[PDB]
């Protein structure tokens, strides 16, 4: 699965980037659901963004988990709530109010899916 | 009211009363746990009974659910395939764990009909895989994995 | 909802990228769909991009705004409209061509849709 | 059509990034289901990254092809087996172990879909 | 056979299997009433068997559990909702109550198809019930009451 | 995967998992049976699980408990119907034995859609039969047999 | 719910009219169905009555149970029962044999259905 | 069956209730539909009644014929004809115009419906 | 159509149960569904009654509306609502709280409905 | 025309052309009454055939029929079961009976989907029944009752 | 009840209505012979009519057709088809076996759907094949024989 | 949302804003008159936007329109059909009466499949006659009836 | 009555209305012309509403609407398409005349439906001709055609 | 045609008229603007009616009514709910707005059957937002606005 | 039900014939689907037989279970399983190579199924 992190610029952390990741990685293999070397996680810092029209200092934490499709609701709604999880206890704060966090499940077409090995080992 | 409702409802209703069972078979630490699992299916039983208008469980239940099969799973670390129920206690806990599947199944039929209960269907999910560990840990410490 | 904006590295604007969100999110706002604060918009500038295989000097501006599923086709359509004239009417130039503006408009699965805020006020 | 690909700073490859884009779209264009100027492809490498809980050395490439609903699904196996090949081709090295190549094939709604050329030429 | 039928008399042999451990559970005066249960059980199981053929359950056992229900009434006056299982022995008697209340979905199932079993469906239902009361009472004897 | 397919799979470990907290209250023959049926079902699941891809069990498994069966029916010799758990221990076996048929009933949809588990199916319906006369077996021996 | 009992003038009780509405009502209330103030029952004696054809000393015992739309056939033969195990204890003798007690239970239209409360306390 | 008929208290018969009851009964047994001891009809007259807005002196006849479910509809026809005809040649006369005589069937469910005899002999 | 209107003998009216009536037909005729010779409505004194299980002193107001099949939900519904607002106004008071009034609109079956007209005039 | 108008109008023309061959077999009470309601036949045929527009039968018809039923119920007091047709004469009734009953099935289809014909099914139910007795009668006169 | 269940017993009460007027045209010994078919459509009736809860005609009295038609098969060695009706008494008999056919179809139609009547439906086919050699017996003795 | 809930919600809008034309006609009474049901309107727009979550109009509503349909009612005692319009003020009201009884078609599509807006509809019923009475007597008043 | 009936009963009912208001923003000529469209609608209601039982307008009707159609097409001989209302009271025509073919898509349901107003439908049709030519005609003669 | 192309096409025809109604009501200013909206009805109408073959409206069209809705988005900021038509001009666009909403229903349901008039659907949305600020303005110059 | 058991003639048994039917009634009467005196059971050797084209000596035992229609699949299957065990277990040798077992189940039509019993006793 492939799993993208947006937070913006003006957003702090209780850890790293890397540490963010880890913890994102360890929580989806959890679930039993997929294979570990299969886990394949980003982290992007937005650094133009706007959050709505007011004039009101805000930032926003996002997560996009996209897994090939079979799995029944139960489980993806278990994989985003997961996400949110680790994402919500990994904010320590951004702005002058508070941080939305959210988490999007995607389904990748498993048939036209094309993957390969290369430079093997 | 609606079969699947009713349905759905009943084996939630069903699940609790077979951990209120288990929890005499248990210590205090996890009787405690399955007490506060008690509470929540009959949070989600007022969610699916009422067709969603009333507000089921929150996301930090799942994200308590989480916390403690992350805490379990350190404690498991098993390869090969084992028999259910090593000992009287964790057969308790093998049997609500598929209960609690047999409940997922109903509130799965419920949410792609009604489009309500994917909160409860996830927590349910992960409901399962804490009650595998938490027999699987009653097993370790008195010794009685049997295996395949 | 979430917007992400993706502008060639030689594609001139009329505005700046944070002033560009602004119109953006008020065109988004001027649907009466969602909430102000709900409305999280970024900008990213390509800096590798290729279009096509001729040998010319082009510049493209793509969109896509991912709204939780329930509206209508109408809706969609009006919002990706909305976009398109914001981004159409930013642009100045680029390349030694027309450039061409697009804009996506996806559905995320609401049933598996997490959502918290963190560090309230 | 919209191709984003994705590279870990880790990852070495056999031609540059554009070099790749220009492989990527020549691909594309031999299907002979999209004109030559609507092939809009980006290159972008990932700084923030984490392949699953091990503590080895890895590195992936991951594309996704996005094309407006119609064509069968042997067109998009077909394209997404395209891509694979010329990424595949293109890795030299990662990590300590095999690289993983991953190609999605995705639909836009291309009833909703908004196209507009500015500054004709 | 056809299916409805077999369900419905696969989950009531259930329901009396499980009553068959709960009397082991219960005081002397319970378990006559359990084993009495049995007994109407298994005349209902050949009713819906034998498709209408064969008698079911009379009036009177209706009004039997009626007697019992309005009885355990006035021992049990709690108002706000209880966690299942208060004791072990209570427990036993919740999880029955719940495998009622599946006999009864199986059986309405019957009876809306077959236009049978309605006598049997008011029994289960009424049943149910009393298997509250007589959870609740146990508990109240021990103390043991737990509150959502 | 497909509904029919993981309701008898999920079914299926409910049973082992029943016989897995039964096999606490047999003598030490029975409990070597019982592990026996647990690693039999395991085998099963794999079948039905794979949708017919992995090798179920083996005609000598259902030779087994035909073995099993002939020489208890030489045990049990009783006219008049009887109460399910004449004893706590039989009791037990008796909800195994309806759980089994449980799984039976959820079996024999696959093999009515799918055309496997036929094997299978035969297996959990001479099991069913086998839990009845251990479970009348125990009653026999301790005298407690209760008829109606 | 409207509970209507009808009783020949030759019919003998083992308790009064208002002590029978009292144990109907205590009966209803058993089921958990409905609230107590709902439950609205009332008792008639008939003068003229005939039961069949034949030259024989006769009394009868008939209810009508009339409750909204929505209960299962399970409900619905359960209040029947225990109304008529209510009815059947309540009778003494009548006529020069037995005495048949009905029970009737019926659904009345929810949607139609008007209901206010008046003078209000 | 259950039998109900209600006569305003300024209608003339040409016999009593008693014998007006009696007639019923024999028509409703001319049917083969029902046990003779099975047919309970009372009759009863009304005081307190209005027949329209209109300030004309009239009086009329009804029934109500209450059977378990099962029959045709040929067979609820013919029962309500059939008990048209007794009530129609009963009437004498009521107020200074033409008397208005109707007869309804309805079916009371079987399945919920309970039934016992008592003090038996 | 047929109306019958019970009240309990506790029941104060603010109007004779003659003036009721004839207020409730004038209700009815006012929906224009039925002619006026047809509507034929009478009241009936409820002697013995028990309204739940509680120690209260109550009085209650019911209707009951049967009519031929045909009609519509929303005519059904209009109907009760319209005797409900007659019968709410005529209420003075009754026990020591408030008075339930209460309307059921029931369907008559009418193709097996009999009707006649005796001493024509 | 729509197919039930057609067959039930088909089957009631050919009740009436039994009648008109029955009552050549009868005396002229009988005949009286058969020419009655061979006119009665006629209306309902018109009404059926017109699908409902033209005006059936009256109420005082079917009245005019248990006038009939009523009067030979006091002649007819038999309990055993007969064979029909004890004489030639009541066997052409009892034809009579079994058509007019034919009749009845096609007119209640016509009643079920295009909601006419009531009155007129009501009658054709009476009518078999008259036919009915009306035979018994004849038997019973020349004293050739045969019994099962 | 059901309608094909109805229509069926309406045709066969029609069948033996027919057989009841057509006895009053043949010798002491078919007429003998007609009301025995009589008495087993009544035992026919009550079966298709309670829906197979009564029994129906024993196995013997197919067997007693069939000794019948072997016993005038020796009688009729026709080659060429005949017109129906060649005398005014084997007329009767061609209707009644008309109608039996009829009656046949209507039975088939409930084995099809209820699963009952193969014996019934054996006995009519049987049936419609005497009455057919009845009839040209008649017209042998008499030698009006009229071909195609 | 569904379809015959937002087709119900845009013809009710379409109602009170036709209304709201027709307000700018009538005299000062009327006008207080239609603005209540534009409010009635905008309740009940909201109960059947929120899918019934959202309360209705009360059981008053209906019995204020009542209260002038029968005031109005004794100054309209016309025989003759009239044609609409009499007058360019009451033509108004007539277009009002015709989109309101529109609304109540979409309404009752929704209270026949999803069990909600029966209130509403005997409102909406209610009004079209009220309208009705509106429009008559408005050309009452100004004489200029036109009849067919 | 059936739905498609009552909602072409429904907008004839809404289509007369909205003539009733137009024809106070005609002449003195236009307005008798419209009246006597409005007593054809009152004919055609009666026979829809009546469902073909009622006799509706006569073939004469829709041969009036073409003498005047031809009449007003000597008057309008425009080529490029115009803009709705280009005065008032020309607009008031322009919504009559799409309300028109709106009772004319209803109507069509019914004549495939029911096999009635056929000559209805037809009249429909060339009503929302003539008021075509009649809004087109009050543009010339103020002249203010708008066009694309 | 198709029944859905012939319903939308005659729905937009519809709000169109009634625009050209209430463009006599409007100052110059908006005149022009719904002018220009009656020529893109037009446009919409030829694709729709065409059933894609010919091209409908630009992105620009709908573009342009984004300009005027976030101009008159700056003169109206209202919180509470209001009643529609607070004068007589602006309920002419209360009117129009509820027809274009329910042409936007009639073109949805081509667009799902036939994939075609998405751009036109957008259209309609739009114009119902901007056909509600136009006539909020006109309210509030004239200080008419009435809440609920 | 009919039980035929087939065995080649150079096939050796552990048991007689005999003593082989007695097994296989004992097993089908196990399962307690049929009546004791309901199990007929015959044993056939075949004389004339060949297996294959190949010049090796075989030797096979089949049998075929008639049982009327009714039972499930489970039933059928496990009838089949039984008789198989019993027969397998009866082989000592035959031939050259491996004796191959066969147990077929068939299903008699109930409707048409004709039952007698003569010289009762």
């Amino acid at each position: 699965p492939h799993l993208v992190i947006e937070a913006t610029a003006n957003l702090r952390l209780e850890t790293s980037p890397g540490e963010l990741l880890e913890q994102a990685n360890k929580a989806l293999f959890a679930s039993g659901q997929f294979g570990e070397a299969d886990i394949k996680s980003r982290f992007v810092t937005l650094e133009a963004y706007r959050q709505g029209t007011a004039a009101v200092e805000r930032a926003y934490l996002h997560a996009c988990l996209s897994i090939l499709d079979g799995r029944d609701i139960a489980t993806r709604t278990l994989l985003g709530a997961s996400l949110c999880a680790v994402l919500a206890e990994a904010v320590a704060g951004g702005g002058e109010e508070g941080v939305q966090v959210s988490v999007e499940v995607r389904e990748m077409e498993r048939l036209s899916y094309a993957k390969r090995v290369v430079a093997r080992q | 009211k609606d079969s699947p409702i009713i349905e759905a409802n009943g084996t939630l209703d069903e699940l609790t009363s077979f951990i209120g069972e288990a929890k005499h078979y248990v210590d205090e630490e996890m009787k405690g746990i399955l007490e506060e699992i008690q509470n929540d299916i009959y949070k989600i039983m007022g969610e699916i009974g009422s067709k969603g208008k009333i507000e089921g469980i929150s996301e930090e239940r799942i994200a308590w659910l989480l916390k403690l099969i992350l805490r379990y799973m350190e404690m498991v670390n098993l390869k090969s395939f084992v028999l259910p129920g090593g000992t009287l206690e964790s057969a308790k806990l093998d049997v609500c764990r598929t209960i609690a599947r047999r409940a997922l199944r109903k509130v799965l039929t419920v949410t792609r009909e009604f489009g309500i209960g994917a909160e409860a269907a996830a927590y349910l999910l992960a409901l399962s895989d804490l009650l595998f560990l938490l027999a699987r840990v009653i097993e370790i410490e008195k010794n009685k994995l049997k295996e395949v």
